[PDB]
């Protein structure tokens, strides 16, 4: 049978200052997908980080330059104010069934100096 | 609150492996527990998870039986048994705690179909590599069944 399958942009450039915005798209997917979205940022040799959960909610201590939307068809992270301490891998992750869980294959953002 | 990883090095293809997370700074016994691993200079991939009592146990699909993830409450610790490894195993593995879950069932136990969560807590990772010492070419994988 088939599962969730979460696609992410492969990479993404940006400049200090400026805005992005990372999407998360599934096949065999839906509403409950985007709802149950988490994103994780992974700094070049650091373990990865929530920054998103329950698709839109941010957890304490988490900067308020990072944002996210979601749809009945994606789930979105918006960074705000790019700084280079956001070069890093971003994952999206959701259940691919009812008892198990996907990630994204990752989008590299650059911070373009 | 951290989770240290143990039990991380080489193996020979075909061999077997213990690793180990040391869980502490929350209530432990009462947490969802994962297994995500990351191949080097690839994506995040996961891999188990297991519930209070160990009761529910789920596993990717990659695994096909050859992985047993297991708990120790009062030790705060974590398991994952691997077995027959391959190149295709070789990776970071990460502890990782659902701290989300614990706030609409603090017991931890009930395994409801797709329910809120949130990996909060992330360990440093340990290295696992399935290696004979050889290229790319002297990997082996899986042989398609199961």
């Amino acid at each position: 049978a088939s599962q969730s399958v979460l696609t992410q942009p492969v990479s993404v450039s940006g400049s200090p200052g400026q805005s992005i915005t990372i999407s998360c798209t599934g096949t065999s997917s839906n509403a409950d997908t985007y709802n149950l979205v988490s994103w994780y940022q992974q700094r070049p040799g650091k373990a990865p980080k929530l920054m998103i959960y329950e698709g839109t909610k941010r957890p304490s201590g988490v900067s308020n330059r990072f944002s996210a939307s979601k749809s009945a068809t994606a789930a979105s992270l918006t960074i705000s104010g790019l700084q280079p301490e956001d070069e890093a891998d971003y994952y999206c992750c959701s259940y691919a069934t009812s008892r198990t869980l996907v990630f994204g294959g990752g989008t590299k953002l650059t911070v373009v100096a | 609150v951290q989770l240290v990883e143990s039990g991380g090095g080489l193996v020979r293809p075909g061999g077997s492996l213990r690793l180990s997370c040391a869980a502490s700074g929350f209530s432990y016994s009462n947490h969802w527990m994962h297994w995500v691993r990351q191949a080097p200079g690839k994506g995040l991939v996961w891999v188990s998870r297991i519930n209070s009592d160990g009761s529910t146990r789920n596993y990717a699909d990659f695994v096909k039986g050859r992985f047993t993830i297991s708990r120790d409450n009062a030790e705060n610790t974590l398991y994952l048994e691997m077995n027959s490894l391959t190149a295709d195993d070789t990776a970071v593995y990460y502890c990782v705690r659902d701290g989300v879950r614990f706030y609409y069932d603090s017991t931890g136990y009930y395994p409801d179909s797709f329910f809120k969560y949130g990996m909060d807590v992330w360990g440093q990772g340990t290295t696992v590599t399935v290696s004979s010492g050889t290229g790319g070419s002297g990997g082996g994988g899986s042989g398609g069944g199961g």
